[PDB]
């Protein structure tokens, strides 16, 4: 979260993996125009991504599944 | 004796020092021979 | 665009023409009125591109209709301007010219190919003598130097078959004609017959050059230039300065003179000049080319117009200020600022105060973007005008921008990775940056004029890794050792000390309080004091078996201050933490406990609250410093007068001649030292515990509340020595260099020094100050070398699966335990578990991380030696596995895959460098009680019943009741003992006795003594004494031995009445005690010697600083190395040659005899045939690491280097984990040398990477075939770093020209593995965050 | 001992030795060596101990 990022690291493992995952999710939020899962509370996209990861919503597996589903649906139409 | 004097100026002066000057007679001698060669050709 | 590798090779002339766009024929640059460029000059627009974008000189072909079309009339192509930065030209030399790099850069590759001494090529090139290319007729041969007249002599006779030339044409003709295959095979054969070591190695290196030179596809002809390339104009600009003048680079000048000489040479040849003139021109052309390529290496540097040498291409690459270090490895940066720092005590640990103006400037484009988003500005120019006039909406937008955006704060020099940290900004007014007090220690910053630099991370990934990896709340432990770095300091410590301490009866004795809240309500109302001793009811919490917090309530005895402090402490910790007067150590331990019990977040909040409370109560204490606070003992002058009178009497006694100079000097120094100690102790006694208080009645005695004493105890700022100087005596001083002045300084700073004493102290002051000033540079250079050696290390695997390790024991140097296990094994992985069924039933499971709990288990079971997995033994290629490393000290767990170990190790070792500086040997005395256990001891009983030792290496220990070693000692050879093995010795007892200034040959038996092969006059000298008439026999050595008595080897026969010697049981050795030279037997021949008596008396009569560690890591050879025993067996002397001591070791079982030359004046420890093993020491002196590695093995050299580096740091109280030194040693054992014919393409004497050999060997052993045999080499830091498999890394490090030449000749290929390589080429490093990226590219190698 | 190691024999050879040490690579004529030594240490305008 805002102060310390300990819980997210504990949730994912590597710090480096955390950085990469949260970066791609934040890019998604910023420019891809998606809707944050957790409330805004007037936060940058970076901290919103970290709070999403913190409580188990966003993770590399989930992001991959979501993107594959979107691509499948897009190609269907 | 050459102390590996890499200075090109030294090499030039050493090479040019050998040939010795000669005046008032040679110049006439060489000029005559030059003109003789030109006349021959 | 995308690439994979970089390769280097020589350039063929047709290649150089391939690069070119046209050739440069005139030396003109630009026109003097209209500054347009000239037709074929150095700046032509036709060949190097157009000056102004999309516009040729005439402009007939314009308006982007013609793209790439050349306008014919002006010759100017219509394209972009950037091409002037990348198009090249060329120059066609009239005479071939040698390339200086391949001629002078030693070992002179041209010399190696042709096998000619350098001076011969020199004499040929400078037109001083001829050389024979081809003698078909048998008279002459190839590469024979011919003098001037000698060529005339050979031509006039022979002629028409005689090819001799002179100058660079000759050298090129020699290289062009020489066929590589022939010499390759011939030298291959030649090594097969005779190997003279020097000849053998020179042939190996020449064969290496030829084989590589054939492989690479280069041809030797290309070492000599015929076409020369010309660098693009915009990299050597000619620009107009504002004042009307012009500024130019030097390459313009050098190119101009090359072109001038070349043009005039063409003119001369066209004109048919005499030969001396053309020879002159040819030399000057060659010199001009040499000065172009590398100035000053040809001896005399061409100076510019001014005074100074012109700077050439090689100069643009090489130095500290060349491209490599100054523009590629580190460069100036946008989005950055700089200013003075100041303390902000109200901040939270993750914040920094940023001035409004700096913030407005740094975040400019972000502000433009959000001004446009909200519609407040239509266009960017409107946004500019909005910002420059600073409207209020701009400040609102800025406040919205910086929120959640971290910035990076840096303070140079950046010694370790904590010198850069990321903070969250708070906008302030003013112009100074506000820094949180707790992070000053990490930065090494003090607020007296320092400055720091601010950088802005831009992308989302940069922001995230500033928040996750770099944020200040993530760095609380140091990566060098595990201890925390957030450590409260001066004012915080003073406040907490004052708040906690207790006092006698003062207000509010013996009240009873319902918890801390009442304590605060009492103190702040003036009803009680912070120091009252009160009884308070307190509820602690304690973490349960499954993490639950059980609550326990009790009634404790404490003070008001401690009760108030308790309100801060997070729940989970015991009350005992707060219940004593806190110093610095106590506070740091409090934080450490909170960390290892509760986690990270509670410790962060707790650290803040400690800081806030410490400031508040330090201020309320009102501690100050007056001059009355430095008390002086009432009896100082008495001590001084007594010492003065006593020294006066010793000096008076000197003139009686009873005392020499050395005696008097030493005595006086001892006297003054004793007086100093008495004065200091009296001062501390008067100061420390001087307060007498009434305890409701009679008197009481307590520690004092003197302010300077408070600053001493609390550990806030003072120390004992400083206070000694303030109130005692200043002490003794030293003359400029070594000598310590006789009369000390009796005055102190309160009393004031006088003129002479001040002048005396100035010496030491200036010496120390200059030391620091000139020590910083050495520290920096050392750390740079260390960083460059070990950068490629990254954690790559999870488990190499190796079974090796290092056995580790606590260090028991001398008498006392320097280091226990728990400091030395914590956080490492145990390999090949040590079990002890029996006394302790020791169970250590495989491959476990040693937590604190496991260490506690080890302590209570009290085990001493543990084998531990270590980096130097890891089996992974191109990296180390996580398990062989251990903890990540900064974080606290098993280390993550992909982290850059090598840089961390180098930084952690090099960081403390700045603070690092620059005989009663009679017997052996045990300190504490215990039991004796000897090891490797050869004992012999004498008649006195005393154990005499003859073993060379005898070690003394002290086993305690629980079975640990508490002491260790080295028993010298021939030392008499006191007690045997097994019995318990007593504290203070002496166990051994020997003669210090003597090595005696001790007797074992009795009987008659026969003096054999020793004659008087030939071998010994007659010595006559006075009336008593006691004579002594002294054996003369072969140095002064006469020629007739040379074969006489002195010896002592031990015979009985019959002469027959009884043989030792079971052993067949003859009793032939051949004592070596100078066996001084005072007793004459035929004297009964008792067992245990002295036969001979041969007497036996340290940098330690930053240079010491620099020499340890550089693997330098000590001047006087100890010699080691190579092969076990029998030892003897042999036949001396010119005095060459001849040492012959014939093995007991091995057949081959091994001979060693020995220096004449060096002594030998061993006498004759002994049982000496691998690397048994035989001489005395410093030991060389190379020998350690060759003989004892790799673990031995690692242990040696670790120990002797760590001594230097321990002596200064600097704690570094051994793991980092192990890493550096690993990187320092990289190469191996091959001694075998294997199955692969290797050779005798080649040096190749140990990993490469492992790969080839395992590959062949998967196929049955036998691989080659190798032996590892140990190389210094600089060597090992210069010998990597990558010319970019080595070239950026040091010695650029040499490594570029070797790489160019050998046709190397760089595959871009390291970190420096990717940094230079502008890519993601293969470590940390970037790691994953490269591994993807790795699997792309599968699909290619 | 220095005399025994000393290779030169007379004055002129000594001047030649000095001359070819100071200016290597030039023929050591009589007058050149003489002038070099004099100007080297004993000439008013080329040496001054103030
Ligand atoms: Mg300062
Ligand atoms: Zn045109
Ligand atoms: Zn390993």
């Amino acid at each position: 979260a805002r102060v310390t990022v300990q819980d997210a690291v504990e949730k994912i493992g590597n710090r480096f993996d955390l950085v990469l995952v949260a970066a791609r999710r934040a890019r998604q939020m910023q420019v891809g125009g998606k809707d944050p899962l957790v409330p805004e509370e007037n936060d940058k996209t970076t901290v919103i991504a970290l709070r999403e990861i913190e409580e188990g919503l966003i993770n590399n597996q989930i992001l991959d599944v979501r993107e594959r589903q979107e691509q499948q649906e897009q190609e269907a139409a | 004796e050459i102390g590996r004097t890499t200075d090109p100026v030294r090499m030039y002066m050493r090479e040019m020092g050998t040939v010795e000057l000669l005046t008032r007679e040679g110049e006439i001698d060489i000029a005559k021979r030059i003109e003789d060669g030109i006349n021959q050709v | 665009e995308e690439f994979d590798a970089i390769k280097i090779a020589l350039a063929s002339p047709d290649m150089i023409r391939s690069w070119s766009f046209g050739e440069v024929k005139k030396p003109e640059t630009i026109n003097y009125r209209t500054f347009k460029p000239e037709r074929d000059g150095l700046f032509c627009a036709r060949i190097f591109g157009p000056v102004k974008d999309y516009e040729c000189l005439c402009g007939k072909y314009k308006r982007l209709k013609h793209r790439g079309v050349i306008c014919e009339k002006c010759g100017v192509e219509v394209t972009q301007t950037k091409v002037r930065r990348e198009r090249m030209g060329h120059i066609e030399l009239a005479s071939p010219t040698a390339h200086i790099w391949f001629l002078k850069s030693l070992p002179s590759r041209i010399g190696l190919l042709l096998d000619m001494p350098l001076r011969d090529i020199e004499r040929v090139l400078y037109f001083e003598s001829y050389v024979v290319i081809e003698g078909g007729m048998t008279n002459l041969e190839r590469q024979q130097i011919l003098t001037e007249e000698q060529y005339l002599d050979a031509l006039e006779e022979f002629g028409d078959e005689f090819d001799a030339k002179m100058g660079a044409e000759a050298i090129q003709a020699l290289l062009k004609s020489m066929d590589l295959e022939q010499e390759c095979e011939q030298l291959r054969e030649e090594l097969n017959e005779t190997n003279s070591e020097t000849k053998r190695k020179k042939l190996t290196k020449r064969i290496k050059l030829l084989e590589a030179f054939v492989q690479s596809g280069n041809k030797p002809e290309w070492m000599i230039l015929t076409v020369l390339p010309v660098l693009p104009p915009d990299l050597r600009p000619l620009v107009p300065l504002d004042g009307g003048r012009f500024a130019t680079s030097d390459l313009n000048d050098l190119y101009r003179r090359v072109i001038n000489r070349n043009n005039r040479l063409k003119r001369l040849l066209d004109l048919a000049a005499p030969d001396i003139i053309v020879r002159n021109e040819k030399r000057m052309l060659q010199e001009a080319v040499d000065a172009l390529l590398d100035n000053g290496r040809r001896g005399r540097a061409i100076t510019g117009s001014n005074k100074r040498p012109l700077k050439s291409l090689a100069d643009m690459i090489k130095g500290k200020q060349g491209r490599f270090r100054q523009n590629l490895l580190g460069k100036r940066v946008d989005y950055s600022g700089r200013s003075v720092i100041t303390v902000g005590p109200y901040l939270r640990l993750h914040q920094c105060g940023l001035p409004k103006k700096m913030a407005l400037e740094l975040f400019k484009p972000f502000i433009y973007g959000k001004l446009e988003l909200r519609g407040l500005a239509t266009t960017i120019k409107a946004a500019k005008k909005m910002v420059e006039r600073e409207e209020a909406v701009v400040w609102d937008i800025l406040d919205e921008v910086i929120r959640e955006h971290p910035v990076l704060l840096n303070r140079a020099p950046t010694l370790h990775r904590l010198g850069i940290q990321a903070f969250e900004p708070v906008l302030i007014e003013g112009k100074a940056i506000q820094l949180h007090p707790l992070v000053c220690a990490a930065y090494n910053a003090d607020f007296d004029g320092d400055q720091m630099a601010v950088h802005v991370p831009l992308t989302l990934e940069a922001q995230l890794e500033a928040r996750a990896l770099m944020m200040s709340t993530n760095n609380i432990l140091s990566p060098a050792n595990g201890e925390p770095i957030i450590v409260p300091s001066q004012d915080v410590v003073l406040g907490l000390y004052y708040m906690t301490r207790d006092c006698v009866n003062a207000k509010g004795e013996g009240m009873v309080l319902t918890g801390p809240k009442e304590a605060e309500r009492l103190y702040r109302s003036g009803l009680a004091s912070l120091h009252a001793r009160v009884k308070v009811r307190i509820t602690e919490y304690e973490k349960d078996a499954n993490g639950e917090l059980v609550a326990k309530t009790s009634l404790k005895d404490t003070t008001v201050g401690r009760a108030i402090l308790w309100m801060i402490v997070p729940k989970g910790l015991p009350y005992s933490i707060v219940n004593q007067a806190l110093g610095k150590k106590a506070i740091s331990k409090m934080l450490n406990t909170c960390y290892r019990i509760l986690g990270l977040k509670p410790t962060v909040i707790f650290a803040d609250q400690i800081m806030y409370t410490g400031f508040a109560y330090a201020a309320r204490s009102g501690a100050s410093v007056g001059i009355d606070d430095m008390v002086i003992p009432e009896k100082k002058h008495e001590i001084i007068s007594e010492a003065e009178a006593e020294v006066a009497e010793i000096q008076e006694q000197f003139q009686s001649g009873l005392v020499t100079a050395g005696e008097r000097y030493n005595k006086v120094i001892d006297i003054w030292a004793a007086a100093n100690d008495r004065v200091s102790k009296a001062m501390m006694d008067n100061l420390q515990t001087e307060t007498v208080i009434n305890r409701d009645g009679q008197e009481e005695k307590q520690v004092s509340f003197n302010s300077i004493y408070m600053m001493a105890d609390s550990g806030a700022r003072g120390s004992a020595a400083q206070i000694r100087q303030l109130a005692g005596m200043r002490g003794l001083m030293a003359k400029p260099d070594g000598s310590i002045i006789e009369t000390p300084i009796t005055a102190n700073f309160r009393e004031g020094l006088n003129v002479l004493q001040y002048f005396i102290s100035t010496h030491g002051a200036r010496k120390g100050l200059a030391d620091t000033a000139l020590k910083t540079a050495n520290s920096g250079y050392l750390t740079r070398r260390l960083v460059d050696v070990a950068q490629d290390l990254v954690v790559t695997e999870d488990d190499c699966g190796t079974h090796e390790g290092i056995m580790m024991t606590p260090v028991i140097e001398g008498g006392d335990v320097k280091e226990p296990l728990r400091d030395r094994v914590l956080g490492r992985v145990t390999a090949e578990d040590v079990l002890k069924p029996g006394t302790a039933d020791i169970l250590v499971p495989r491959n476990t991380l040693l937590h604190e709990q496991w260490c506690d288990l080890l302590e209570e079971n009290s085990v001493d030696a543990v084998k531990v997995r270590s980096v130097v033994s890891c089996d992974t290629d191109f990296g180390v596995c996580a398990h062989c490393y251990g903890r990540d000290l900064a974080r606290g767990h098993i280390i993550n895959k992909g982290e850059a170990i090598g840089v961390i190790a180098a930084q952690s070792i090099g960081e403390p460098g700045t603070q690092l500086t620059m005989a009663a040997e009679s017997s052996i005395q045990v300190k504490n009680k215990g039991s004796i256990k000897l090891s490797n001891v050869k004992s012999v009983v004498n008649s006195s019943g005393k154990l005499v030792i003859t073993s060379r290496n005898t070690e003394l220990k002290l086993i305690d009741e629980f079975g640990r070693t508490k002491e260790s000692y080295k028993v010298p050879y021939g030392a008499v003992l006191a007690k045997g093995d097994g019995e318990q010795v007593a504290g203070g007892e002496t166990v051994a006795n020997w003669d210090p200034h003597t090595m005696p040959v001790i007797t074992e038996v009795s009987g008659f003594v026969r003096f054999t092969d020793m004659i008087d006059g030939q071998t010994i000298t007659r010595q006559t004494d006075e009336l008593t008439g006691l004579s002594s026999l002294v054996v003369l050595d072969s140095a002064e031995r006469t020629a007739g008595g040379k074969d006489l080897r002195p010896a002592l026969k031990i015979v009985d009445a019959q002469g027959n010697d009884v043989l030792i049981p079971g052993t067949d050795m003859p009793a032939q005690y051949f004592l070596p030279g100078k066996a001084i037997v005072q007793l004459e021949d035929g004297v009964q010697i008792s067992s245990g008596d002295t036969l001979a008396r041969i007497p036996q009569e340290i940098t330690g600083g930053l240079p010491r560690v620099a020499d340890l890591f550089e693997a330098r050879r000590p001047k006087e190395p100890a010699i080691l025993a190579e092969i076990s067996g029998i030892v003897s002397f042999g036949k001396e040659t010119k005095g060459k001591r001849r040492l012959v070791i014939t093995p007991v079982d091995g057949s081959d005899p091994y001979e060693e030359m020995i220096p004449k004046w060096r002594q030998l420890n061993v006498f004759e045939g002994e049982r000496v093993e691998r690397g048994d020491v035989i001489s005395d002196g410093p030991e060389a690491p190379h020998d350690i590695l060759r003989l004892r093995g790799v673990h031995a050299v690692t242990r040696y280097i670790v120990n002797e580096v760590q001594d230097v740091y321990r002596l200064q109280g600097v704690k570094i984990n051994d793991k980092h030194i192990e890493v550096i040693v690993r990187q320092m054992l990289r190469k191996a040398t091959i001694v075998n014919a294997g199955s692969s393409d290797f050779l005798e004497g080649e040096q190749v990477e140990y990993s490469r050999v492992k790969i080839a060997n395992r590959e062949l052993e998967a196929n049955g075939k036998v691989g080659a045999t190798y032996s590892r080499d140990l190389l210094g830091i600089t060597k090992a770093s210069l010998a990597t498999e990558s010319f970019i890394s080595a070239a950026s490090f040091q010695e650029t020209t040499r490594v570029l030449t070797e790489a160019a000749v050998a046709g190397k290929r760089d595959e871009l593995r390291g970190l420096k390589e990717n940094v230079i080429v502008g890519r993601l490093i293969p470590a940390g965050t970037g790691y994953a990226y490269h591994q993807d590219r790795m699997r792309r190698r599968a699909a290619g | 001992e220095t005399l025994r190691v000393d290779p030169t024999n007379d004055r002129l050879s000594a001047l030649v030795e000095i001359y070819r040490m100071m200016r290597p690579g030039e023929p050591p004529t009589r007058e050149a060596a003489e002038s070099l030594f004099e100007n080297l240490f004993f000439s008013e305008d080329r040496y001054d101990l103030s």
